[PDB]
This record gives structure tokens, C-alpha cells and sequence, in this order.
């Protein structure tokens, strides 16, 4: 099949930037009629993806002219000249041209903002949760940039992996970070079994851990 | 104008079959082709094949070969994609897709998929209090199907709140909610979470007090 290679990952801007996202091809996306069937398109959360350029540099009606198109062989570029916030979102390159039709993994435009350290708060299970039997322990680290972070959890010193679900928010509206929920389901016996607990925040802004805990 | 309307959001047992179906307006519909993709929660768009009503055509990703049957009513427009013996790694939206050779392709909007053997059961919802500003937060466990609306102090509340998308675990969704407020506000006036569930038509409150 052919690997459609998109890059970068992530990109961050700000309101009024150029901004040019590459996607490679494995090998040469000329259909046999001579076409080339290379798309562009923008996803936002909980909506289709809609269709920016078909056929490497033809924009798609409706589509505003800040966005370009261009390329050939195996060798793609989509430009945005001053973006706007509504151009925020997923980017895919699709080809066309060669069964089965494969897209790029995705890149992302994001807002640019100051880097900002998570604020870590834990909580124990509640009474009412444990009544019914059961004991859940929450994290939450919140408003912190950029998106990429690591959380790990300790009981009495010791890492625990089973039982942890984790949930991570959009890019925040107004302040332009993001948030995450953590939360570690144990039944109550093994959680009255035990006294520390801990939530360990990894992220950019230090070289240590944002560590916090209770124990009961 | 070119339309696509898919099938609603499918609730679907485990191991169990699933037929979505693509309802197309405003061209020849025997004249393009109609085109399958899935994008599981989070991730990117995977290709599941095409299929041409006009000839009854058609190709699958050699990845859905055991999992996706193509067929088509032409008396009705519709072209149908049938999913076989589902497993959570087909919990996705499935878009369909439709073009005429050497057009543009128009897409529907997509139909939610989403597996598991649970009955309609409302959230278990839980307070979350700690042990300048302070974050308090709800735990809504234990219900299905989505969605739920959570609010914080009847929608007054609604600077500093983090709703997080929810997580499905063992056939049933789970879900938090933070909020951060000046420590001057709490836990002297009162904070409560609400939380909606069509489904179930009920509501809950659950004020949050101090340890
Ligand atoms: C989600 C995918 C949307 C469509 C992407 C792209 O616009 C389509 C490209 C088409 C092109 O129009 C003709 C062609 O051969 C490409 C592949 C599609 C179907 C195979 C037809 C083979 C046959 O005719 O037998």
C-alpha cells in the first residue's frame, strides 16, 4: 500500500501566521489516466472532515483562498496564509490514485500560547462510593501547554498500571491549554489495604515531577 | 444539490452484526461511487473500500475483507455497509463518501458505532473534595449510553470548569468534571454539580462539602 507521511505532527501557530504542512507519499501517486488524486482536508471534533484541495491545487468550492494547494510526484505542500481560529484542527492528506486509499496520519494546528506547568490536584474516593463497595482515586491536571504529558501513579512507592483510565480535553477556548483527568479504580478492599497514594505529573516545563498525594 | 444522509447512532451488542446505511439525493445514483471510511476515537481516518451501485462493483481494504459486506437498494437510493461479529475495536464513526469518476467526493456525516451489552442505566455520581484558588471536581460512573450534561451550580458556574470526554470500561461510560474557584467562595457558598442523562431521563445533584 502506499504510506502517506505527513508532517509535522503538531503545529502550532498563531492568528495571522503562514503555516505550510508537507505530506509524502511511499511512491508515485500518478493514476493511470494521468490524474493525480491528492486531497487535503480539515476535521474538527465531532464533525466530517471537509474537503479543502482535490487534485493537488484545485481549491474546493466554498473554501476561502487563504488555502493553496501544490506539489507532484510524491511531494505535497498545503499552505494557509494568515491563519484564522476556524482553521484550527486535524489536517489529512488522502491519495486516490492506487487502491487501497490511504490517508496521512494527521496534523494538527493549534493555537500558540506560553508554556505553562499543569496544576495537580488528587482526590481520595468518596464516602458514598465506597459505601456502594467500590473506590475510585481522581487526578486532574489542568490548563497546562502544550499538549503533550505523562502521568504516572504510585501506591505505597509502588507503580501501578492496571485499573487506570485516562481523558484528555480539547484545547481550552478562552486560555488556549489543556487539561486531563487520570483516574485509579481499585475495589474497596484493596484501597483500605493500602496508605499512600500518588499522581506524578511529567511534563516539559520541569525536570522534576509535579508530585501529589494523601494518604489515608 | 448532492446529499448524504446516514443512519442514526447504533447501540450494538457485542459479537452481534451491524447494517448503516447511506441514503443519496441530488444525482444519478447509479453513476458514482460510493466510498466507506472509519475513524475510531482520537485517531485518524482508515479506508474500507468502494463500491459502485450502477455495477455493483466494488473493492475492500484487504484489512476489512472479514468485516465489511457492501450492498445497495436501488429502488430506495441507499447503498448499505453490514459489519460482522463487531468487537470494540469497531466502536467508531463510519463516514460514507460519494463521487462521480474524476469528481470531488461529497461526505455524510458519519454514524456512531459503538459496542457493548449494557441496558440504558443511569450515572452513580460521585462528590470530589480535597483531602488562593481550589478544585473541586465530580466523578459521573457507571451509566449508559451517552451523552450526559454536567453543569455546575445550575450553568452559573461555568468559568474554570474542565468536563472530561468519557472513557467506556467494561460496557459502561465514565466520566469528570472539574471546577476552580477562589478559595473565598468555597466551602463557604455552596457548589454542586448537576448531571443530566436523557437516556435515562433523570437528573442528579450532588453538592460538594468539605471532608
Ligand atoms: C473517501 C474517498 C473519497 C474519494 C477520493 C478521490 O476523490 C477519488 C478518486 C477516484 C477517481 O475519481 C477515479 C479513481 O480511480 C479514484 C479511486 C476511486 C475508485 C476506483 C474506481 C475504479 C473503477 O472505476 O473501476
Amino acid at each position: 500500500d502506499v504510506l502517506m507521511t505527513q508532517t509535522p505532527l503538531s503545529l502550532p501557530v498563531s492568528l495571522g501566521d503562514q503555516a505550510s504542512i508537507s505530506c509524502r507519499s511511499s511512491q508515485s501517486i500518478v493514476h493511470s489516466n494521468g490524474n493525480t488524486y491528492l486531497e487535503w482536508y480539515l476535521q474538527k471534533p465531532g464533525q466530517s472532515p471537509k474537503l479543502l484541495i482535490y487534485k493537488v491545487s484545485n481549491r474546493f468550492s466554498g473554501v476561502p483562498d487563504r488555502f493553496s494547494g501544490s506539489g507532484s510526484g510524491t511531494d505535497f505542500t498545503l499552505k494557509i496564509n494568515r491563519v484564522e481560529a476556524e482553521d484550527l484542527g486535524i489536517y489529512y492528506c488522502l491519495q486516490g490514485s492506487h487502491v487501497p486509499l490511504t490517508f496521512g496520519a494527521g496534523t494538527t494546528l493549534e493555537l500558540k500560547r506560553a508554556d505553562a506547568a499543569p496544576t495537580v490536584s488528587i482526590f481520595p474516593p468518596s464516602s458514598e462510593q465506597l459505601t456502594s463497595g467500590g473506590a475510585s482515586v481522581v487526578c486532574f491536571l489542568n490548563n497546562f501547554y502544550p499538549k503533550d504529558i505523562n502521568v504516572k501513579w504510585k501506591i505505597d512507592g509502588s507503580e501501578r498500571q492496571n485499573g487506570v483510565l485516562n481523558s484528555w480535553t480539547d484545547q481550552d477556548s478562552k486560555d488556549s491549554t489543556y487539561s486531563m483527568s487520570s483516574t485509579l479504580t481499585l475495589t474497596k478492599d484493596e484501597y483500605e489495604r493500602h496508605n499512600s497514594y500518588t499522581c506524578e505529573a511529567t511534563h516539559k516545563t520541569s525536570t522534576s515531577p509535579i508530585v501529589k498525594s494523601f494518604n489515608r | 444539490k448532492v446529499q448524504l444522509q446516514q443512519s442514526g447512532a447504533e447501540l450494538v451488542k457485542p459479537g452481534a452484526s451491524v447494517k448503516l446505511s447511506c441514503k443519496a439525493s441530488g444525482y444519478t445514483f447509479t453513476e458514482y461511487f460510493i466510498h466507506w471510511v472509519k475513524q475510531r476515537s482520537g485517531q485518524g481516518l482508515e479506508w474500507i473500500g468502494w463500491f459502485y451501485p450502477g455495477s455493483g462493483s466494488l473493492n475492500y481494504n484487504g484489512k476489512f475483507k472479514d468485516k465489511a459486506t457492501f450492498t445497495a437498494d436501488k429502488s430506495s437510493s441507499t447503498v448499505y455497509l453490514e459489519l460482522s461479529r463487531l468487537t470494540s475495536e469497531d466502536s467508531a464513526v463510519y463516514f460514507c463518501a460519494s463521487h462521480a469518476y474524476d469528481k470531488e467526493p461529497y461526505w455524510g456525516q458519519g454514524t456512531l458505532v459503538t459496542v457493548s451489552a449494557a441496558k440504558t442505566t443511569p450515572p452513580s455520581v460521585y462528590p470530589l473534595a480535597p483531602g488562593s484558588m481550589v478544585t473541586l471536581g465530580c466523578l459521573v460512573k457507571g451509566y449508559f449510553p451517552e451523552p450526559v450534561t454536567v453543569t455546575w451550580n445550575s450553568g452559573s458556574l461555568s468559568s474554570g470548569v474542565h468536563t472530561f470526554p468519557a472513557v467506556l470500561q467494561s460496557d459502561l461510560y465514565t466520566l469528570s468534571s472539574s471546577v476552580t474557584v477562589p478559595s473565598s467562595t468555597w466551602p463557604s457558598e455552596t457548589v454542586t454539580c448537576n448531571v443530566a442523562h436523557p437516556a435515562s431521563s433523570t437528573k442528579v445533584d450532588k453538592k460538594i462539602v468539605p471532608r
